[PDB]
């Protein structure tokens, strides 16, 4: 039932900088049911980080997730021309929900 | 080889029910995992509607329940989304996804544009 | 022409029963619950069969687990799958598979194993299997009255037993002078109960009878 | 030889029953009333099926008439033909034809439409169809006692329910210790009631049973 | 070894019933009494069928005899042959022949004549014919208890009705909470009564049922 | 999910019955006791058949022994073999043979001799033979309640009769308002009793009925 | 083109019942309308006795009821008049007629003379 | 139930004159259930005027009916050799009844 | 042509039962009349024992009843006399006779000499 | 149940004399059930007079019976060489019985 | 010419049941006599355990009863010894014998050594 | 139930001497149920003397048994190389029992 806050709703940076994002759940969660999906506008959604730390098979090791209790992150190390995507973070406590999407520019 | 293949209408008059159809290939709707119907509003937001599962049982979004329901074609290997009284807000994009472990759609359908 | 008003009013009462009984069908046509009480009753027998040794086998924890071949048996039937629900609900879909194999292994074990004591006849299952629905329905019935009788003040029916008794009794065509709905409503649904319980409880005794002669 | 006086006196009592039961036939052999309670009970189900929406559909007169496809369905069964009587009696023979088409259309609508509730073809109609006569008779019975019991002073039987109860109860072979004729006369006709109610109520449970074997 | 004394004592009680029921056979296997109550009940129907006109046909003696074609019919059945007994006993063997022709003519008249109203079915006789023995036995039963219950002090059974009621009731599988033997002896023979009344009363309802569906 | 606790608790009660009835089988499947009560009841009939002459044949000891052809017949059935037990136990294995011939001679005498009561060949033995088990079970039943009812304080059931009555009554589908278990435990096992007594007592009346069709 | 065809006895002794028979051609006694038995006394007067109808139900003259009744041959297409205890007054002529709309015999049978 | 009075019980006139008759019901009626039948002595009755204002198929337009409440007529315009018939008028309120017949000579 | 044909033993030891057999020709034991067993003692006296009849029912001498009974061969056309415990007094002659109207043996059998 | 007395138990006469006999029943009887049988010693019994008056087909009209209530007779008119027979008289009130036999010499 | 033929294991662990099997030839276990299981301890002593008989019924040694039972193969002609929880004391030799008149094993089997 | 005492538990003698043994039952017995078995160590037991006074088929007449009440014997007359066997005596009062065995050397 809890709501999600993917700040910044929108944000920018440049090639090389350690990009960061944050999923702040109004209420507690569960280190397990916390996942991250990357969406390239126009295309279809795609899971990117599941269970906080591990990444999808088609994901570059450059990514890393950090969270617990009320906050979790999608931290990186360097951007590209690809990373320009709307990253979403959904949880599953009472029911299912999603976030605003820490859009990357 | 898992692959969801969503398809459907994409235009209706208010109060009229929406009937979506998504096929599945390279797998089965009875083995494991759950099957979702998560739509994407014009605001690129994502709202999960509900799911049927490998066994059959289902659960929906606590808000939409009063106006929806879902089923499946056990034989042809497909599931069905049914929304009653489609208002304007429902205007959005639709997606069917394989709910993998701890709930995490690990396979998405291309997409379908529904207008109201 | 006045009677049509009075006579049709009766139709209504006579109508509800049509559903109460129709519904009873949609509650016994489930290949599940039916096939689950059966495998849970056969084990309750073991719950006092092997776990009933004197207070010296009921003290050695080491010897119960010692028989790692029985532990899986003396567990449940579906109360293992019941759990599967609180699992799939928590998306633990991975763990579901493993628990599915457990029920698969359990049905082959018990099913075939028990059929080792079936050397007497091949019907030693068609029996209970049937005894199930027969009983389920009676339950549903007793429950029906239970709801519409428990709250009532001076109503000879109280516990689930008393309401259960009335069920069997009126379903076994027996009926005494102790169990009887006070509120005409109970008497109503009752007409359905017996209309059902009887027919079924009879199909039961039908085989009970036949089996009795052999 | 004196016994012939005493023994033949019994014959008389044993004789009335022959009629009370014979008459029960001439009351269930009507292809009409039988086929009319059935189409009136199926609708009473709709009288609470579709006309039972919360107090917000029960206020919009516009929406009930809105469903001009249901209104004709949720009307009567024969209470449309019942009217035909007060019509033909008033020589309005012209108007009779039009109302005849209405019942014709209604039987095709409901008949076929209802038969669309899949999983049972021609298996579910033989049921109620039969459930009819079965119930009718019980009624006739309850009524029989009703007449000869209602007026009686200290007679446990009063309302049509109480007399109806006794009917089902004694027809379902159940019988308790509450419903029982005070005047030997009621006990008399009773011998007929059960002699009937039973046999019939049994042919009922007979199919109920068989069908229940699903 | 003590139980054999206690257990065999039971055998004795269980033994009497073997006769009480065996005897019931030797009382219903008489092609006579069976076929006599039937032809006496069919006429009792006429005793109120044609001899029940208002108090203006019940005053004109000339018009009852007037119908010299019915008089022979509305007479008895066997109460004509009953007389034959007090005749043959008085060696009036000559007169016997004439009375024999009378019964012969009467059976052809009624038999065939009644079968004129049988145009409905050929079984309209197999019915009553059977209804006979069925009833006879119940009688015999009621009588059994009657003897062993009437004299008893605080015994709910008194009149032949009350004892007859208990008979039908326990033979129709109904049984209430009013009729029941006080002296264990009545309860005893009762075990026989129902052991009989039931089985028979059932063969009755068996055809009653079948006939009911047509 | 809480219901599984409440619902499974019911399973336990429903489970005991499975045994109480299963056990009833292991008590009627004895080619012995079954075939022994039969040959003991047929003689009890002789115990009052030939040994019931006025008080002038009941004084002449010389004339009872005089009929050395009946004495062996009017002795027991198995109460001769019962003795064989206290013999073989005392290693008198030699004497056993002689007593074995006695039972052999007795079964040929009675068996064939009795079968001389014409009008029914091989039709009258299948009867009692069956009447046996039927009754045995009822006994076992009455005994079941007897144990769990006799000690109870305010329990309408006392003597073996009262508990036996309840048995027949609930096994003959009759049931009144006098015999009924006070302790829910009796009511429990009762569900088994009737579940059995009925089915069997029915197979009885089944042949009783058919045979009655003569 | 319809047509009623009346026929019957025409002489009986008092207290004896009168049995009339009228056939119908070019139509049916079950379609619509009612079927009457209106007699014409020697005084040329007309007295309606009763009627059966397309369905079957019937009604008679409130005075004669106590002494009459009517039926029909659903198969052969005919109806039957039955009067019990025919006295002298009953002496008259008989007619069977098709009771058209609002009651108006629109087709009369030729006739039959009954004497008592 | 109610009674009828067809006056004149008997009456005359001749070719040309507008013949007239009158059905006077002791009690009210119903414009519908009022009908006129013509009977030629010897033959069989024949309905002639139904529902007050409309005539039978085999009837000459020369006829006309006028009535309401308690009285109704069978007025004509000219007689013939045919019209010489006993005209009856029956009604249906409580039950069925007929009239004395306005006999024509 | 009616004719009774009596036959039997004619010597037995006390306490032993007497079994007599009388055939009938030119008639039937079921038509009409009764059938008797009237013996004639050494004192030329006559004592009627009993009778069966055309129908079957029977009655005996109020004294002998306690020690006798009778039957018949419905098929072969014969009746049977049975006396239990024959003492000396029973020594006499036996006869079977057609009991005609108002009881009057109108046909006698030749005779049989029984000794005790 | 009543007993019979056929007096004389024995008696004689000669050819020509109107032989007589008497059956005196201890109790009343019934003019019907009173019959007479003639037995020629050595041969078999033979009915001779039934219902008091009428005689058997093979009986000479010379015979006649007279009785009522408690007494009945077998009177004749003349004897022969044949008539030398033991005449019996039996009755039927309660049960059946016979007489001593008015033996003729 | 009769002859018992004993055979069996001869080694087990404590608390484990002992299952002995003795065949019989030239006779039957149902005719007459009784059938015993009398063991001989290491101390050459003899202890009778129990017996089944020609009929079937059985009785054991009042001490061992609480821990034993016996049966038979009515068809193959053999009987079975069953001891539960075999301790050390049970270490001995076993014998099956035909219990002749007044109890007197008139036919002994060769033998079997059981160690615990 | 009762116990047995086969004295001597062990004993000797040699060819020629009338060997003797004694079975002393703590309690009374029954002349019938008293029997003597001979066992040659290594082989199987063998009944030797049944019912107190009568011997087995394969037994030499040289043997004789004497007993009653509380004592019984197995007396002989001469030994051999065969007789060297452990003779047992069992009884049957309440239950079954055996003796210590009057071992022969
Ligand atoms: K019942
Ligand atoms: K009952
Ligand atoms: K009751
Ligand atoms: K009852």
């Amino acid at each position: 039932q809890i709501v999600l806050t993917q700040s910044p709703a929108i944000m920018s940076a440049s090639l090389g900088d350690r990009v960061t994002m944050t999923c702040t759940a109004s209420s507690s969660v569960s280190s397990s049911y916390l996942h991250w999906y990357q969406q390239k506008p126009g295309s279809s959604p795609k899971l990117w980080i599941y269970s906080t730390s591990n990444l999808a098979s088609g994901v570059p090791a450059r990514f890393s997730g950090s969270g617990s209790g009320t906050s979790y992150s999608l931290t990186i190390s360097s951007m590209e021309a690809e990373d320009a995507a709307t990253y979403y973070c959904h949880q599953f406590h009472r029911s299912l929900t999603f976030g605003s999407g820490t859009k990357l520019e | 080889d898992v692959q969801l293949q969503e398809s459907g209408p994409g235009l209706v008059k208010p109060s009229q029910s929406l009937s979506l159809t998504c096929t599945v290939t390279g797998y089965s709707i009875t083995n494991n995992y759950a099957w979702n119907w998560i739509r994407q509003f014009p605001g690129n937001k994502l709202e999960w509607m509900g799911y049927i599962n490998y066994s059959g049982t289902t659960s929906y979004n606590p808000s939409l329940k009063s106006r929806i329901s879902i089923t499946r074609d056990t034989s042809k290997n497909q599931f069905f989304l049914q929304l009653n009284s489609v208002t304007t807000e429902d205007t959005a994009t639709y997606f069917c996804v394989r709910g993998y472990d701890y709930f995490a759609m690990d396979y998405w359908g291309q997409g379908t544009s529904v207008t109201v | 022409h006045p009677l049509v008003e009075l006579g049709v009013s009766y139709a209504a009462l006579l109508s509800v029963i049509v559903v109460v009984v129709e519904y009873t069908m949609q509650l016994s046509g489930e290949y599940l619950v039916r096939l689950y009480l059966v495998d849970l009753i056969l084990v309750i027998i073991l719950w006092a069969d092997y776990a009933y040794r004197a207070y010296k086998s009921g003290d050695p924890a080491g010897y119960v687990k010692k028989t790692l071949y029985e532990i899986p048996a003396l567990v449940p039937a579906g109360l293992l799958a019941l759990i599967e629900g609180h699992l799939a609900g928590l998306g633990l879909f991975r763990l579901v598979r493993l628990l599915r194999f457990l029920r698969i292994l359990l049905i082959i074990s018990r099913g075939s194993k028990f059929l080792s004591a079936i050397a007497d006849a091949a019907d030693k299952i068609r029996f209970y299997h049937l005894f199930g629905a027969v009983m389920l329905t009676v339950l549903y019935g007793a429950f029906a009255i239970y709801i519409v009788e428990y709250p009532d003040p001076n109503s000879s029916i109280k516990s689930v037993f008393d309401a259960l008794w009335w069920a069997v009794v009126t379903a076994t065509t027996v009926g005494y002078g102790d169990v009887v709905p006070a509120t005409p409503i109970g008497k109503v649904i009752g007409i359905a109960v017996m209309l059902t319980g009887i027919s079924a409880l009879t199909l039961l005794i039908g085989t009970v009878s036949n089996m009795f002669q052999k």
